[PDB]
């Protein structure tokens, strides 16, 4: 309804009704390098570091631990 | 880079302490490669370090001053309480350039940290009635 | 993030291990 108004076009009630662009890309190129760059750091990066533990890492840990005792006990004797 | 600070990376995250060590006095006499490289997602070694909160590499590398940036604000938001008691005393951001550590100390509701940064004393702004 | 430092923790003493074994 606004962006209706925003323009000269109708500017009268019905009743009284009768280079430029390369210097723009080239700053417009660094805006959006600056946009992706923060967007990727902060949300698809920051934000996998938040999600619920599964049985993946359960399995991980214990195969890490139980891997540690075989190389000690190897190295033991 | 040049899989030559890609080792140092790897290094840092998987826990070694020696090899880290190593490869800091090794780069310091060859200039080899940059301590403070940001290879995979613009991550220093030392914020590395710190999301790992494993402390020895962290004051390891606070001798080796390498350059600290805003890892206080890293810290201070990871809520890891070791960080921030080394940095306390001695170019385009992710953060706003209005947040100061206690603003984001503050956002963050951990009585630790408040506490220390009035103990070394700080005023937050305060705003203009309307 | 538990993870992440469980993790790392257990690889540290294992690296700090094998170094004092030899």
């Amino acid at each position: 309804l606004w962006m209706s108004y925003f323009e000269e076009g109708g500017t009268l009630p019905p009743p009284f009704n009768i280079a430029e662009n390369v210097r723009l890309n080239h700053q417009y190129q660094e805006v959006l390098r600056n946009l992706v760059k923060r967007y990727v750091a902060a949300m698809i990066r920051d934000a996998k570091t938040e999600e619920g533990l599964t049985e993946e890492n359960f399995k991980e840990l214990k195969q890490d631990i139980s891997s540690f005792r075989y190389e000690v006990i190897g190295m033991m004797k | 880079l040049s899989t030559q600070e890609k080792s140092y990376l790897s290094a840092v995250e998987k826990g070694d302490y020696a090899s880290v060590k190593l490869a800091l006095e090794e780069a310091e006499i060859y200039f080899k490669i940059n301590i403070n490289c940001i290879d995979p997602l613009g991550r220093t070694a030392l914020l590395i370090a710190i999301e790992n909160e494993n402390l020895e590499i962290i004051e390891l590398l606070l001798s080796f001053n390498v350059y600290v940036g805003d890892a206080l604000l890293h810290a201070i938001r990871k809520e890891v309480v070791g960080a921030v008691e080394l940095l306390l005393n001695h170019q385009f951001s992710d953060f706003t350039p209005d947040i100061t550590p206690i603003i984001l100390a503050a956002h963050t509701n951990n009585y630790e940290i408040i506490k220390m940064l009035v103990q070394k004393g700080v005023s937050v702004p305060q705003p203009h009635e309307v």
